[PDB]
């Protein structure tokens, strides 16, 4: 775009669009920290919560 | 990304306001819910009821299909009562110390729900919102 330096616009198949870069990073962070997982898998109230649960991970990679 | 965001005039998923909806009823005064408006992961879009639409009839409607489906009435409450743990997960809030560091306020009724609904350690919580393995020494992390 002429007027901003915050967007782009890709030509796909059927026609432009213009995306606008503000909060691309922060939804594309998705990096869960190894102890606070084991703090859930480790319970004994709940069967269902363990049964759940057998560099860096990325909405966007996913 | 929906899960922790909204944009204006947009909702989570249905199953948290269907939830939300239905926080009177008494099977489900264990979840400790309040209205959609309470929630950091579903209040931001502003928008909390569609028009035209029951959320606690389409709870109804979901748990009777899940009764269909063969998910005893002991699992259903089972996905309920981690939906109410990702939501009260949503509104504990961290305070800024020293040295680009965080810790949670003290006695903090989001967090303190959230390990009872789950059945942790509250402790053990606290301290791995706030630090990390480097790997083997422990260091704080920034708010």
């Amino acid at each position: 775009p002429r007027l901003s330096n915050k967007a782009f616009i890709i030509k796909h198949f059927a026609d432009k669009v213009e995306y606008q870069c503000e909060g691309f990073l922060e939804k594309n962070k998705d990096t869960v920290y190894e102890e606070q997982i084991k703090v859930l898998k480790s319970s004994k109230k709940f069967k269902l919560l363990p049964e759940l649960f057998q560099h860096k991970k990325t909405v966007g990679h996913q | 990304s929906r899960v922790v965001f909204q944009a204006e005039e947009e909702r989570n998923y249905h199953i948290f306001y269907q939830l939300c909806a239905s926080a009177a009823l008494p099977e489900f005064k264990t979840l400790r819910l309040g209205n959609a408006n309470y929630f950091h992961y579903t209040k931001q879009g502003g928008s909390p009821v569609i028009d035209g639409i029951d959320d606690a009839k389409e709870m109804v409607n979901t748990r009777q299909a899940c009764t269909l489906l063969g998910i005893s009435d002991s699992y259903q409450m089972g996905i309920f009562r981690i939906l109410a743990g990702i939501l009260h997960l949503g509104n504990v809030e961290f305070a800024s110390r020293d040295s680009d560091s965080c810790a949670i306020p003290p006695k903090h009724d989001p967090l303190t729900i959230f390990c009872d609904l789950m059945g942790v350690d509250y402790e053990e919580m606290a301290h791995w919102l706030c630090h990390r393995k480097l790997a083997t020494y422990i260091k704080p992390i920034s708010k």
